[PDB]
């Protein structure tokens, strides 16, 4: 077989996480109670990689629930899909992180963590053929940020051969919690660049001037955000879940997106966009789809394209369509903006189909794009990390917990040397 | 049309000036003359544009714009950008001009135009005066040096 | 007999493998559970088929083939199909893990906890044939399982059966169709460690297919589906002389011997025609004269090169259906008048000819229209450099940057190999120029 | 055999092949399908029409033709139509945009588009042919497509085909029919640019066809579908010689020996009779002498001019169904003695005479009846200048002004190419003139 452990930690982890689980056990018609109801026996080939299969043919989700705080997942228990999950898998504290990496990560969340690297090995444990994991978190809080990267390092500790995989929420001042998400977000950056093999940089800056500019809400809230993420998740993830052309594994996946092993950051994107419960009656055309996926307006990530240039892509296209009209509109993009990929390696764009469409949607694209335009994100987040840093303001929230001055002076360096070489694969 | 001679002439100065610090590029020296303004020139805009925020901050320019033009598009979101970016000079620096709208960019010409490129360049050369202070009659000068 | 193993590794391979065994299952009347009805030889009939089959004491006809994937998909595909009842579930062989489209983990990672189960399929069906001639080996160039898997099992093939001839049917990568950029890497370093274990490589250009099913099919976008039916008539067409009763290329050694005349230039040029649409099937039936002159247009080719910048070593082309030795022979006539068609000087200019009188078979539904005449030509040219030279160009633009390299060293590959690997590809290169 | 090849160009071109090829068919008894029941012969029977048909594989003929028009309109009903599938449809090309009534944009910019396909057609339907006569086009002088496409084919052909013949059918622009002001610039344009390239060309002004249709049809008002039947016959009656066995024009290079005395005066002026109404068709059948008298009426004649005001340098009597030589004979020596016949001093007083034993065949439920015995009179004669002297008048007064020229430039044709055309015009009325 070829498992998957899904990690999700903290708040906005949690909340996301529930969302891709409700998002793909619809796609593979499984119910709330963990049954099959499907009509195709694609939904169960590779269902597997997420579920573990249940005494009363029950489909659990391989998820583990970690928060410092019961809030969230007490929300969770209680939402549409709150039962499917095994109930052991819930490990939380009381004292909460107060949106503090260093709690996260030196304090409450090293208290916690044993008990959840005890879930880990049980569920690995029960795996034929572990691949690897999933980390869901954000970098702008305390627990998703400093216990999900103490984690991280934990999982890389006792697994050093299996890939780690992160759904990272990057915080932006237009949808802030608190001004010390800079502190957290850099700290967190720099664990992810050493002990992670994939990063899907997901903006919650581009989340919120989708909804806003191209989903025309108003006053767009994180269940709208969090629609968009869980649409995307299952995208990514559609070519481990459902047979294809490339029977992909998360290896096989990090091995053709990642050329250098710091440069690990990817640009997610979906086509068509949509809003929670607004029904497109139009189904888009193969080259409508095409060129919406690499509209810079379809982007996660708050970065254009244009100030950098594409190492590699990785393109999923789903629902019954010609793919020899994919094809052709892949290589139309290509040929037509050469510029925006890198010459040094060859054939650096590749294109999946999967039969299954997303509910509600005829067909689908999501796109993948390891770009040094992601540099603009990291540039953003330093300036307002400098910014505070330079006045040492909010910084004893921090060393009262223990940290020195000298842990944010080497994050915020290790940060500015990936900018550096970024920049230098750009030229 | 007497007011809409002398400013630009006072306008065609300046931009001698500028040159004689900053050389200004091929394209541009052909095209640099005392009346490229009076008639709706777009040509000449491009290219003074293009001089002229080059001068104010390359790196700023090169994320903001694609250069050089070479068709109708690229042409359009030259115009759409340098729009956005005056009147993001205009909040940065509180410069107040008004007005910055789509006609300037349209139908680069005529006395509002010159009036309005003659208050950018005034900037522009206000920020290289402030460059060069930092840093730090012709007639005696050039006798001494000799 | 003159049995003959196929072996189909990774999904390229595999998914060409099934399109070709519907396809002699149809040729042959045998049915997807196996049964051939016509036969009432409960004993040796045209034993010809025996080369491919092998006859159960049920009266079961099963293919003398194994499929390797690393991953189960493709592989679960042909178990649950149409033929699923066609092979025994002991040639079916999946890993768990796939070589993610890396040469190095589908060599030397994954590809050696695999390739002794490989191994003993492998020899389970060589022992119940009295006479094995060799291997047929079908893969791809740019993926992972059929570059790394292939050069492995073709090493361990030459020391288990160093006598026995290996012919290869190799996918060229095409961008239009690429899924992966380090395809070129996988590509020369397959090349490198299978030159000097293959006594033949069919090279066939996903670029080229899929141009033909546009421009001949009008396809507007084909699909693996129709690109592997249109390679399983091909591999027909130079498979049909061991399968059936045939004057020329009645085994492995034969082509070997009729097409290389050096064994470092040992890749055919393969042309097919005539390549007709389903729907117009009841057009005008193509002459024997059309049909061969169409073999030496560019545009019909399964790899995209120019002939007419090479030089011919050899040529034999194999018809198949209504065609008589004489109108063969006035079109050979008529092509060596019109057509630049250059030997070299050492070379007789001899075109081999083989007739088969069974006509080609189409899959039913399928886009290809039923003809009454069909030609594969068969041609060693210098020209199918020009294809090597577009690799090596996409290999030389990101070696010369190390781009993606890490992946291959961090399965414990040495980065000298691939020097090594480009070394015997310019090599190879100028072999082809000093015989042009 | 001694093929010809059809070529059909722009609107006018295409409606008139269509009439043409449908009357071929019926005189042939080839159905809409392409099939021929009565051919018993499976092999070569009276291989004449083998002249204007190939015979395919399944017992189907396919005409020699191709049908060329730079919009799709008027193409899109031959593929819709009646004979649908009777022409193979490689050979029916068309363009996306049209010539909008300008030569200059017919030969130098959408022509230049086009060209290449339609002479990778007509190349692939010459070698079919064993021993290819030359080419018959048909197209308009008043038309964009018709003149400026046809030019620059004429051009090529002469180019590609050298030593073929080139035989044309060229329909005369008339005020009446006509929907361009621009036609006579087209037409001089056209007739200078293909006179070096014709061998033959037969001229049908559309005013000579629309008051025969209105005269002896008793049609008020005639469409082209009524003139396009007419010209068929004409056209069927020329063409009669090359399609059956017969002892006259037998092939396209002994229609310039016996017609053409100097290589710039190839204008034959076409005469039919008889022409009657299907109403008719109960009355009294025509005599012999009544239909060759009819011959030397100006009323009956396929160009507007009047032969007595010229001389004649060839006289050719096509006749079909029931006619006898001696009967021929004793009308032509009335004919001489009674008509003003004045052939030129240097050019014996001979008539030519063709007899062909089969009978004209008419449309069902087209407008003219079925007569036993026709005759097609083709006359070279100076009068044809009349013709020309009423176009260059036409085109001279817009010239004068520079009308309409800016669209032709407009194109990146030369106004100096204008003045060459006219003048090489004008040097055309002069030798016949001088011939006179």
């Amino acid at each position: 077989m070829r498992e998957i452990v899904h990690i999700q930690a903290g708040q906005c982890g949690n909340q996301i996480g529930a969302k891709f689980w409700e998002v793909i056990s619809d796609e593979h018609g499984i119910d709330p109670t963990g049954s099959y109801h499907g009509d195709s026996d694609l939904q169960l080939e590779r269902i597997n990689v997420y579920y573990n299969e249940a005494a009363g043919n029950k489909y659990v989700p391989r998820a583990i629930l970690v928060d410092l705080e019961p809030g969230t997942m007490d929300s969770v228990r209680s939402g549409p899909f709150g039962q499917i999950f095994r109930p052991d898998n819930f490990v939380f504290g009381q004292s909460g992180a107060g949106n503090n990496w260093a709690k996260g990560h030196y304090t409450e969340g090293a208290e916690l963590v044993d008990s959840v690297l005890d879930v880990v090995r049980k569920e690995s444990e029960s795996c034929d053929c572990l691949q690897g994991f999933q980390l869901t978190h954000s970098l702008g809080g305390g627990t998703g940020s400093g216990m999900g990267t103490l984690l991280i390092s934990k999982i890389r500790e006792e697994y050093p051969d299996r890939i780690m995989n992160t759904f990272s929420v990057v915080p932006s001042p237009k949808v802030s919690d608190t001004v010390v998400e800079p502190y957290n977000a850099t700290l967190s950056v720099h664990q992810l660049v050493e002990n992670t093999d994939e990063t899907y940089c997901i903006d919650n800056e581009a989340l919120y001037d989708i909804c806003f500019r191209t989903l025309k809400l108003t006053t767009p809230t994180y269940g709208d955000l969090n629609h968009l993420v869980s649409a995307t998740m299952s995208g990514v993830t559609t070519c481990l879940r459902f047979p294809g052309q490339l029977n992909a594994d998360l290896r096989k996946l990090a091995v053709n997106m990642v050329p250098f092993p710091r440069l690990h950051f990817f640009m997610p994107g979906f086509a068509p966009l949509t809003s929670r419960g607004s029904q497109q009656y139009r189904a888009l055309t193969v080259p409508e789809l095409t060129q919406q996926m690499f509209d810079a307006k379809n982007m996660m990530a708050a970065c254009d394209p244009r100030h950098g240039r594409y190492l590699t892509v990785a393109a999923v296209f789903r629902g019954r369509m010609s793919m020899k009209e994919v094809d052709e509109q892949m290589l139309n993009v290509q040929n037509k903006n050469s510029s925006y990929f890198v010459e040094w390696i060859p054939n650096n764009v590749k294109t999946a189909v999967c039969d299954i469409p997303p509910r509600g949607l005829k067909m689908s694209a999501t796109f993948i794009g390891n770009s040094t335009a992601i540099q603009e994100l990291f540039k953003r987040i330093s300036e307002q990390f400098t910014a505070m840093f330079r006045r040492k303001a909010f910084l004893h929230w921090y060393t009262g917990e223990g940290m020195d001055e000298m842990e944010f002076t080497e994050a915020e360096s290790n940060m500015n040397d990936l900018v550096s070489e970024y920049q230098q694969y750009q030229d | 049309k007497a007011e809409e001679k002398e400013q630009s002439e006072k306008l065609h100065r300046k931009l001698q000036g500028l040159a004689l610090v900053h050389p200004l590029p091929d394209e541009l020296r052909k095209l640099i003359a005392w009346d490229m303004f009076l008639k709706p020139n777009q040509v000449a805009f491009v290219h003074v544009m293009h001089y002229l925020f080059r001068l104010l901050d390359p790196a700023e320019f090169k994320r903001r714009f694609f250069w050089p033009i070479t068709d109708k598009k690229s042409e359009a979101n030259f115009r759409s950008s340098t729009v956005e970016y005056l009147k993001h000079l205009n909040e940065k620096h509180q410069l107040h001009w008004a007005n910055i709208k789509s006609y300037l960019v349209v139908m680069p010409g005529g006395m509002r135009f010159i009036n309005f490129l003659l208050e950018f360049v005034g900037f522009v050369i206000q920020e290289l005066i402030k460059q060069r202070e930092k840093s730090l009659s012709a007639k005696v000068m050039a006798r001494q040096n000799a | 007999m003159r049995e003959c193993i196929s072996i189909h590794v990774g999904q390229a391979g595999v998914q060409i493998g099934n399109a070709c065994w519907e396809l002699y299952c149809l040729e042959h009347g045998i049915q997807p559970d196996g049964q051939m009805p016509s036969d009432k030889t409960i004993g040796g009939g045209d034993d010809s088929f025996n080369t491919f089959f092998s006859e159960t004491g049920a009266g079961k006809h099963v293919p003398r083939a194994v499929f390797v994937d690393l991953e189960p998909t493709v592989i679960d595909e042909v178990r649950t199909g149409t033929y699923r009842q066609l092979f025994h579930p002991e040639q079916l062989i999946t890993g768990k893990e796939d070589a993610a489209n890396n040469y190095a983990r589908g060599h030397y990672t994954i590809g050696k906890e695999i390739i002794d189960l490989v191994l003993d399929r492998i020899r389970k069906l060589a022992d119940q044939c009295t006479g094995l001639q060799g291997f047929s080996v079908f893969h791809s160039f740019g993926g992972g399982t059929g570059s790394g898997f292939t050069s492995l099992l073709m090493e361990r093939l030459s020391v288990d059966y160093g006598k026995k001839s290996k012919l290869e049917f190799s996918i060229y990568p095409a961008p239009q169709v690429s899924t992966a950029v380090v395809e070129p890497y996988n590509s020369i370093l397959t090349t490198h460690t299978t030159l000097e274990h293959s006594d033949c490589a069919f090279m066939v250009d996903n670029e080229a297919i899929y141009d033909i099913c546009r421009r001949n099919l009008d396809i507007e976008r084909p699909t693996y589906t129709n690109l592997n039916r249109l390679i399983g008539q091909i591999v027909s067409s130079i498979t049909a002389s061991l399968r059936f009763d045939g004057a020329l290329n009645v085994d492995l050694t034969e082509f070997q011997t009729n097409l290389v005349p050096y064994p470092r230039a040992h890749f055919p040029l393969a042309t097919y025609a005539p390549v007709i649409s389903a729907e117009k099937a009841y057009h005008e039936q193509l002459s024997v004269a059309e049909i061969t002159n169409a073999c030496f247009e560019p545009a019909n080719q399964m790899v995209k090169c120019d002939p007419r910048h090479g030089k011919y070593m050899a040529c034999c082309l194999l018809y198949r259906g209504d065609v008589v030795p004489k109108d063969v022979n006035a079109a050979i006539a008529t092509i060596k008048t019109k057509r630049t068609i250059q030997f070299v000087d050492w070379c007789p200019t001899g075109f081999k000819v083989g007739i088969n009188y069974e006509p080609p078979t189409v899959v039913p539904g399928g886009d290809l229209a039923k003809v009454q005449r069909a030609v594969c030509m068969l041609s060693n040219t210098t020209a199918i450099a020009e294809a090597w030279a577009r690799l090596d160009h996409k290999f030389d633009l990101m070696y010369a940057k190390r781009a993606f390299v890490h992946w291959y060293v961090g399965e414990g590959m040495e980065e000298g190999e691939f020097s090594e690997a480009r070394e015997d590809m310019a090599a190879l290169e100028k072999d082809y120029e000093e015989v042009g």
